[PDB]
């Protein structure tokens, strides 16, 4: 070639080797009542172990921190846990914690940008908000429209359905249209992946996404040992998307938009945060 | 003639509309936002009838379509009942259900308003009991069983599964409900069951207790299956069967391996049918009237 | 953060893919200074190196200081583009007096780059921000084959800590094969002498062993040993191919045997353009900001 | 014979290695070498002399200006080399006016200055501006691009005619000169000599092999100049200009312009 081309084509190439030699960070809040997978979930998901007295049960925020290393890639995942959320009789303000949560590490890292030396950084601004609903089969629930209203506006909320195996395909279908209904109706911002596209449009025409877990393998029939939960009836393949849509919220989470998450987090979230307690 | 009175508590979302319509063999109780006896042997002499609530100011009925605007207001706490014939061997039974458990953000309404409608019926028959001019065929209204439909969390018990199951075993036999559960796996459910009998100690919630020698067998069986585990379905497939169909397999409702709801059945119209009854007009009413005329 | 083995592939390693796709539909930036006395080929040197005779044909907003040349272009190549800024000194070196006050401009140019980016940083309506902080700067030494004079290690000394400095003989075909060798030695003993920092690109963990080699060689061959041409020339074998024809001979840019233009090509753009970028961006503007802060 | 030459430039010009070439013998060594360390400790241009004999027996002087251009301040870098000639006028001044007059008088006069111009295509700086100005005037100014090399042909030619066109500019007085006292046939030989001027020259003190033939000049990765071609450099036209051609008229031009200036303005003065 005369003349011979100039690298701006490895420009990128430079850029994924900056990555991935300086490694990752994913940051999940597991918000939900108890008893809705959201162990098995985080789990069955990163396919390790990350997680393993009184009736009246405090809100409160459980931090797990994790290490995972797959093809030389280092993440350090944060899982962040609410044990208490909607436990009792009385659960008014359980969103209270969660909120003031996500906003003191809005709140930190600001400060910690504005320090005249800033070398360290604690960076534990929550990249992504799963609110697991329970299959009651009907709709939201007042806690749940009133936490997911204020969870929307500071972290990237995506709901989903716990135990979509307790509900058949018609009552999964018309238990996500009202919930769509009712996200539209109470004017709640849901994290959607940006459609710049077809794949993308599958993944939202989901959502809120069909949730099954499990950390037991079994056998499909094809001699594969596939994850997947054994009734006497059947058997709940989790890569099967048509029993759920655990590899669409893969796809959201980690394998395709788990930068979006992040750059939202960091873009949108907590610039607005910053912007309001500066003025 | 006999006057039978079963209550149908817990929160929203647990299979008490589609236990009542697999019981009845009709869909006389329609499910939420989608609101006839297609059985022979059941008609409804008493159209389902508000008999309690508590909720704040325009707040919409349990009855009301679905209204995604609306769908943050508190529902409060609703009982209902509906009068039926079944079916001398003819009985007039009265279903009480609640709506609205579990709905509010502070549910403590809801134990209060069961104690109130409960109590209240105490009081009714008392008050005749003392009349001069008494009706010995006056219109009972006590409710002689209550089913607690416990969610499918797998953990155990929680504080509102305490608080009214305690709060109903006061006045009425309480049968705590393992629903829907197609929710687990076998040894998940033998876990939830173990679970849920070690809080009902801890908590000392008053449950019924199944216990001549004759009945060691049958009511052993009944005491090991507690409590009871039932799958049910008002949706009826080709061949006229109660089903859940999945994406990977069928349940029929009938086949007795998976669910204890037969057994639920039987205990329920046929052998502690008038043990439920026995023990709440002639102890529990009875502790009551002792302690009001103390 | 204790380490979890993870079985069998969840694909959160994708986050490098992620960020090659999103760069490629976002453009890169680049800003690059070039210090030189005038004649000495910067320009000449920019056309080659980005194949584009019009590369300072953009030219955006007595004389006893270095007067600032800003130029603005845009380089697109198999889909990625590139918004390449160069900054071009004229009058360096050509004053009867050299001092610092003759070649501040280019010191208060890269303060005044990195107090932009800070004030935006800074600001309370903060919005997305045009990266204009210089990325490397190119500091031509003439070839003379003798060793480094006084205006360029007072320069080098005063603007290491702000830019990825790299130092290169212009115009270095004049030059023999041993004097190239003493005049790089000699020079790299001054650097040393005088404390001045090169950039050094950087190793990366589970990379090939000819590109950690090729990044070593790239430190070790400074300062490299330049020529520059746009220009097609014929070479005795009849083949057309960058360079320069003389009486003598026909160098060429594209040779590795005449020069180290291909070593400088890969440390700028091929190899190492975001790995300056990021010491820029980390080190020596946060080096600058907490001088200011603190 | 007394012919005393100078050189100015900046270091690493190739001002001694083109001296050598020219006469063919290692006259003089690089004033600093590859050594920083070896400029002035004073900050300014000092004079460093050589004195040789070569063989009619020529004795040459050699007038280095290390200094010149190498430093951040170079404001007064002419300044010195001015006060050298301007003294060895004077001191020849003083000579001719003694009543016991010397027979041979010694001449310490600069009789030529080959100023070496960078090869940067580009119009004469501040500096080369002044230094020229000044010592156009008070001797034979020689001006040579050093390192010619760098440019191609089209280059040399276009940065010649740009160089002739600032002395022009600058009304320089540069060697040769022609008066009225001169042949038609050297008039001629002027106009061409002046027209190559400056001197493309390349200078080299070692050898080549070629095709099993030894040259002088340098061999690279790339190139092979060989000095002596007069169609790669000028050093063969400078080595008959300067020891063949001009050397007598360069002695009488620096005796009959530049001292009888310098003796008239003395001393009017006085
Ligand atoms: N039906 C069903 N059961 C599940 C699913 N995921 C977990 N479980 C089971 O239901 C219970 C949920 O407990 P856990 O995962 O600890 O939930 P958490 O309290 O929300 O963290 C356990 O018995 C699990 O084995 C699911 O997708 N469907
Ligand atoms: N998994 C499961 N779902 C059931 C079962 N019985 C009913 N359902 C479904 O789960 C939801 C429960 O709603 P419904 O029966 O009205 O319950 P209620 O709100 O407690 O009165 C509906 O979508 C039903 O079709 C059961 O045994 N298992
Ligand atoms: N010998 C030589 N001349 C060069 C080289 N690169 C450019 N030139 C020439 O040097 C002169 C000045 O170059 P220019 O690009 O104008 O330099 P700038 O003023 O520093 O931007 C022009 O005649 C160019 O053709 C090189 O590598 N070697
Ligand atoms: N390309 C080239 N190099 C030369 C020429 N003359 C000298 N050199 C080399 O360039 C450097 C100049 O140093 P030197 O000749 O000592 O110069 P001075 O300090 O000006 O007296 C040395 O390394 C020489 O070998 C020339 O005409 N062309
Ligand atoms: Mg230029």
């Amino acid at each position: 070639p005369v003349p011979p081309p100039v690298g701006i084509s490895n420009l990128p190439n430079q850029r994924y080797k900056i990555v991935n030699e300086e490694g990752g960070t994913f940051t999940v809040m597991l918000c939900g009542e108890s008893g809705l997978g959201k162990t098995t979930f985080i789990n069955t998901l990163f396919q390790t172990v990350l997680k393993r007295e009184p009736i009246r049960k405090t809100v409160e925020i459980d931090i797990t921190r994790a290490l995972l290393e797959e093809k030389h890639f280092e993440l350090r995942v944060n899982v962040i846990d609410t044990p208490g959320f909607g436990d009792n009789v009385n659960n008014n303000k359980a969103w209270q914690p969660l909120v003031d949560f996500i906003d003191d590490q809005h709140d930190s890292y600001m400060r910690q940008e504005q320090q005249p030396y800033r070398t360290k950084k604690f960076d534990l601004r929550v990249h992504a908000v799963l609110y697991f609903i329970r299959p009651t089969g009907h709709g939201l629930k007042p806690i749940d429209i009133e936490t997911m209203k204020r969870l929307s506006t500071r972290a990237n909320l995506i709901p989903v359905i716990a135990k979509a195996d307790t509900l058949t395909a018609q009552e999964l279908q018309q238990f996500k249209s009202r919930i769509r209904q009712v996200i539209e109706a109470q004017e709640i911002r849901i994290f959607t992946p940006p459609l710049d596209v077809e794949h993308a449009r599958q993944l939202i025409e989901a959502m809120p996404f069909a949730i099954v877990g499990s950390e037991k393998k079994f056998d499909n029939g094809q001699g594969t040992q596939v994850v997947a939960r054994k009734y006497p009836w059947g058997l709940v393949e989790i890569e099967n998307d048509s029993h759920c849509d655990f590899r669409k919220l893969r796809a959201l989470l980690l394998r395709t938009y788990l930068l979006d998450l992040i750059s939202t987090t960091q873009e949108m979230h907590y610039e607005t945060y910053r912007r309001l307690r500066l003025e | 003639g006999i006057t039978y009175t079963m209550l149908l508590c817990g929160p929203a979302g647990t299979g008490k509309t589609a236990f009542a319509n697999n019981l009845l063999e009709t869909k006389i109780f329609p499910h939420k936002y989608q609101y006839i006896s297609s059985n022979p042997e059941v008609k409804v002499i008493a159209p389902t009838k508000v008999v309690s609530f508590n909720s704040k100011n325009g707040i919409p009925s349990y009855v009301s379509e679905f209204d995604p605007m609306r769908a943050n207001l508190e529902p409060g706490i609703t009982i209902t009942s509906t009068s039926l014939e079944l079916g001398d061997d003819t009985v007039f039974f009265n279903l009480i259900m609640t709506h609205g458990i579990g709905e509010n953000l502070d549910d403590s309404l809801c134990s209060e308003e069961v104690m109130s409608y409960l109590e209240q019926q105490f009081d009714i028959v008392l008050a005749e009991e003392t009349r001069i001019k008494r009706n010995p065929r006056f219109e009972d209204t006590r409710v002689h069983v209550a089913l607690y439909f416990i969610e499918p969390t797998g953990h155990g018990l929680r504080e509102v599964d305490v608080e009214l199951m305690k709060s109903i075993s006061k006045y009425t036999n309480v049968l705590p409900i393992i629903t829907r559960a197609d929710s687990f796996t076998k040894e998940e459910l033998t876990q939830f069951r173990k679970n849920i009998m070690f809080d009902v100690e801890r908590y000392n919630v008053p449950i019924y207790k199944f216990e001549d020698l004759e009945s060691m067998e049958e009511n052993q069986a009944l005491a090991s299956l507690q409590p009871f585990a039932i799958i049910t379905s008002d949706t009826r497939d080709s061949e006229g069967r109660y089903v859940r169909e999945y994406p990977w397999g069928i349940i029929s409702i009938d086949d007795d391996k998976i669910s204890d709801l037969k057994v639920l059945k039987n205990v329920l119209f046929g052998s502690h049918l008038q043990e439920f009854k026995d023990t709440t007009q002639n102890l529990l009413y009875e502790n009551y009237r002792s302690e009001k005329l103390s | 953060f204790i380490r979890r083995q993870i079985n069998g592939y969840v694909g959160f390693a994708n986050l490098p893919k992620q960020w090659h796709r999103r760069s490629i539909k976002n453009g890169f930036s680049f800003n690059l200074l070039c210090v030189g006395p005038d004649g000495i080929g910067k320009t000449t040197l920019m056309k080659t190196l980005f194949n584009n005779d019009d590369i300072e044909a953009n030219l955006v907003k007595q004389r006893h200081k270095v007067k600032i040349k800003s130029y603005e272009s845009v380089i697109e190549e198999n889909g990625v583009k590139l918004n390449l800024n160069v900054i071009d000194t004229e009058g360096f070196g050509d004053f009867l007096n050299n001092d610092q006050k003759s070649w501040d401009p280019i010191i208060k140019e890269i303060d005044s780059r990195f107090d932009q980016y800070l004030d935006a940083e800074n600001k309370i309506n903060r919005h997305s921000i045009n990266d204009k902080r210089i990325h490397a700067c190119l500091y031509f030494i003439e070839p003379t084959g003798h060793y480094l004079k006084p205006l360029d290690l007072k320069f080098m000394q005063s603007v290491y800590e702000k830019c990825n400095l790299i130092p290169v003989i212009a115009k270095s075909d004049i030059l023999t094969d041993e004097e190239i060798l003493s005049f790089k030695k000699t020079i790299m003993n001054q650097l040393i002498q005088s404390n001045i920092e090169l950039f050094k690109p950087p190793i990366y963990s589970n990379d090939d062993a000819e590109n950690s080699h090729l990044s070593e060689r790239l430190f070790s061959s400074l300062p490299y040993a330049v020529i520059g041409s746009n220009d097609i020339v014929e070479n005795y074998s009849g083949n057309q191919v960058r360079g320069r024809s003389y009486p003598w001979g026909v160098i060429e840019v594209d040779n590795d045997n005449h020069s180290d233009f291909n070593l400088l090509k890969n440390l700028l753009i091929k190899q190492f353009m975001e790995e300056l970028k990021e010491r820029t961006s980390k080190i020596l503007y946060e080096n600058y900001r907490s001088s200011k802060l603190a | 014979f007394q012919f005393n030459i100078m050189v100015v430039g900046q270091s690493g010009l190739g001002k001694s290695t083109l001296i050598n070439t020219l006469f063919a013998s290692h006259l003089i060594d690089s004033a600093t070498g590859d050594d920083i360390s070896a400029l002035p400790v004073t900050k300014t241009t000092e004079m460093k002399i050589s004195t040789h004999t070569l063989v009619v027996r020529l004795n040459i002087n050699v007038i280095d200006t290390p200094g010149f251009g190498d430093f951040i301040d170079n404001s007064k870098a002419w300044e010195p080399i001015v006060k050298y000639i301007k003294e060895q006028h004077s001191q020849y001044l003083r000579k001719e006016l003694t009543a016991q007059r010397e027979r041979f008088i010694t001449d310490t006069r600069v009789h030529a200055i080959l100023y070496f111009l960078q090869p940067n295509g580009k119009e004469l700086s501040r500096l080369d501006v002044e230094a020229l100005k000044r010592l156009t005037e008070i001797a034979n100014v020689i001006p040579v691009i050093g390192k010619s090399d760098t440019l191609t042909l089209d280059e040399r030619t276009e940065f010649r005619e740009l160089i002739q066109n600032e002395f022009e500019k600058y009304n320089f007085k540069i060697y040769p000169y022609d008066s009225e006292e001169l042949t038609d046939e050297e008039l001629e030989l002027n106009r061409s000599v002046r027209s190559i001027i400056p001197f493309a020259v390349v200078g080299s003190e070692n050898e080549i092999e070629i095709n099993g033939e030894t040259f002088r000049g340098r061999k690279t990765r790339w190139s092979a100049i060989n000095v002596e071609d007069i169609n790669q450099c000028d050093f063969v036209y400078l080595r008959e200009f300067l020891i063949r051609t001009h050397l007598q008229d360069l002695i009488e031009t620096t005796s009959y312009i530049h001292y009888e200036g310098f003796r008239a303005r003395q001393l009017i003065a006085l």
